[PDB]
């Protein structure tokens, strides 16, 4: 188990700040989705989490102060471009990777992670030449094998289609339920069947940070409101699915 | 501005074990002022095709006719958006990398003006973007730049590989507006997106892929009618209900929609 604990966090790149002084904490267990227009700073704070950046102010690992290097060693992160997360000939290898620092183990570990994304049976090929959708799945693959306490994902099935996408949050969840920390950007949310938290982004603050319920409500215009819950509060229950099969 | 594709697949690599049937035998045609949308699963080879049509690779046994032909100053009206934008860029600074195209096929005129009014169609300002590098932006930021480098010389055919992809709100409805604004001009525009529900409003035909085979090819009104539903969006379901008893659900706000539905 474990909680991250930002306190008073700030970021620049080199200019002006894309984090003013953010305040939050991440418990394992629950799970995180991240929203907010673009250059809003969504990527900031994941990679500020993921120990990839070293921005202002303190933050904690389970009570303890944390520099990157010990904030990567217990959060695996999915870039926005999965490419900037692949290497290896093959993608047994890819997988592989981190887990560079055993061969018996180190070798269905990886393809639990490949079945689990849904990429059983391409481990022999070249990453390279994967398509899109695969490439996605890869990077879900090869950070899912790290086995981190927490998981920060950067629009990750951004590029799956919905069934696909449904698919693989449900295969996120179940990681939620076994005691692992979900941290979640995504400008969809069609595909999120559930969630503990919603956070949004303005410029650089949380904005907001409560139950779905309360987003819908606030109404924030830089957000995409699903067409299925606009649906599900009027109307109700009209049992639309059944159009997927009709008898 | 009439591409059409004949016979085509695409083999990978022939000769080496591997091979890979990418394409399987695609035939379709497009109409100038007419807006496509290629759909399908992950293994579909989409982007392969669109690849073929923006005349990026060669075909192992086909032929794509514009009018006949190829490649001469043709380039100049093909404009293809990658899925990945870091797989197009090329350049340090934003600026140069939308001023590309205009620099290329238009040698003789200054670009700044162009490269301006397609940076502000995205939503980049000029002074702000121009001289930043395109590999430090946000992922939204990327994707406008990418948009704007293709939409710059106002080519005649606009190939986009998931446009959407890593917009905000505003970013997609910029987009949409391009691609009306190129409907208008009576230019052709072909698309993939995983999200139909959002692009369907504003298309006009459906070509659907499946192991490199073409295993749909009706209208926008034909796909919601006649297609196996099974992984529509609610959404979708909704609009085919209103298809399927006479209206015409293209045409219905989000809202609208909904009435129509259930009151
Ligand atoms: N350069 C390549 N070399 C070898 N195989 C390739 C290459 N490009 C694509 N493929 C394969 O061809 C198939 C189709 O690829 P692709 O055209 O990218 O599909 P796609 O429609 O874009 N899928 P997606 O965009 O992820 O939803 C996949 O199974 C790829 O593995
Ligand atoms: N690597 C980088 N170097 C310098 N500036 C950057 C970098 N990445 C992002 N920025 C800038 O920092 C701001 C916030 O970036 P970012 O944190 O990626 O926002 P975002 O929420 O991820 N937007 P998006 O991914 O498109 O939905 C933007 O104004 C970017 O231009
Ligand atoms: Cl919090
Ligand atoms: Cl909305
Ligand atoms: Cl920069
Ligand atoms: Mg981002
Ligand atoms: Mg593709």
């Amino acid at each position: 188990s474990g909680r991250i604990e930002l306190n008073s966090v700030s970021f620049r790149y080199n200019g002006d700040y894309v984090l003013k002084d953010v305040n939050a904490e991440f418990e394992t267990g629950k799970i995180y989705v991240v929203v907010g227009k673009n250059g809003s700073g969504k990527t900031t704070l994941l990679k500020i989490l993921a120990g990839l950046l070293a921005a202002a102010g303190e933050i904690f690992l389970d009570g303890s102060p944390a520099d990157p290097f010990l904030l990567r060693k217990n959060v695996g992160y999915v870039f926005q471009n999965p490419s900037s997360q692949i290497i290896g000939a093959t993608v047994e290898e890819d997988v592989a990777f981190s887990l560079e620092i055993d061969e018996s183990e180190m070798r269905k570990r990886i393809k639990k992670v490949l079945e689990l994304v849904g990429l059983s049976g391409l481990a022999a090929a070249d990453p390279l030449n994967l398509s899109g959708g695969q490439k996605q799945r890869l990077a879900i693959a090869s950070m899912l094998a790290r086995d981190t306490r927490f998981l920060a994902l950067d629009e990750p099935v951004s590029m799956l289609d919905p069934p696909s996408q449904r698919e693989i949050f449900q295969v996120l969840e179940s990681l939620k339920n076994e005691g692992k920390g979900i941290i979640l950007v995504t400008h969809e949310l069609e595909y999120l069947d559930d969630m503990d938290f919603i956070l949004h982004i303005s410029n650089g603050t949380i904005d907001f940070c409560g139950s779905w319920e309360e987003f819908v409500e606030r109404e924030f215009d830089d957000v995409e409101i699903p067409f299925k819950w606009k649906l599900w509060k009027k109307c109700g229950k009209i049992n639309l699915w059944e159009d997927r099969y009709e008898n | 501005g009439r591409i059409e594709v004949v016979n085509v697949s695409h083999i990978f690599h022939r000769g080496t074990p591997l091979e890979k049937k990418a394409l399987e035998n695609v035939s379709l045609v497009i109409n100038e002022g007419e807006c496509l949308l290629v759909a399908g699963n992950t293994g579909s080879g989409k982007s392969t095709l669109l690849q073929i049509v923006a005349g990026l690779i060669e075909p192992t046994s086909g032929d794509v006719l514009y009018d006949g032909e190829k490649g001469y100053e043709i380039r100049r009206n093909i404009g293809i958006a990658f899925q990945y934008p870091e797989d197009q860029f090329f350049a340090e600074r934003v600026f140069d990398e939308v001023a590309f195209a205009v620099k290329n096929f238009y040698p003789d005129r200054d670009p700044v003006p162009l490269v301006k009014k397609a940076m502000e169609f995205v939503g980049l300002d000029f002074d702000s973007f121009k001289d930043r590098v395109p590999f430090f932006l946000s992922g939204g930021e990327k994707r406008r730049v990418a948009i704007a480098s293709v939409i710059v010389h106002e080519p005649d055919i606009l190939i986009l590989d998931e446009p959407l992809v890593g917009l905000d709100r505003e970013g997609k409805t910029d987009l949409l507006r391009i691609v009306e604004k190129w409907k208008t001009l009576g230019k052709t525009v072909i698309l993939i997106s995983h999200d139909i529900e959002t692009v369907i409003n504003h298309v006009d035909r459906v070509v659907v892929l499946e192991k490199g085979k073409k295993v749909f090819d009706g209208t926008r009104m034909e796909f919601l009618e006649k297609y196996d539903p099974r992984f529509f969006t609610s959404k979708m379901l909704v609009m085919r209900r209103l298809v399927l008893k006479g209206e015409d659900p293209f045409s219905m706000s989000d809202d609208e929609l909904l009435e129509r539905v259930c009151n």
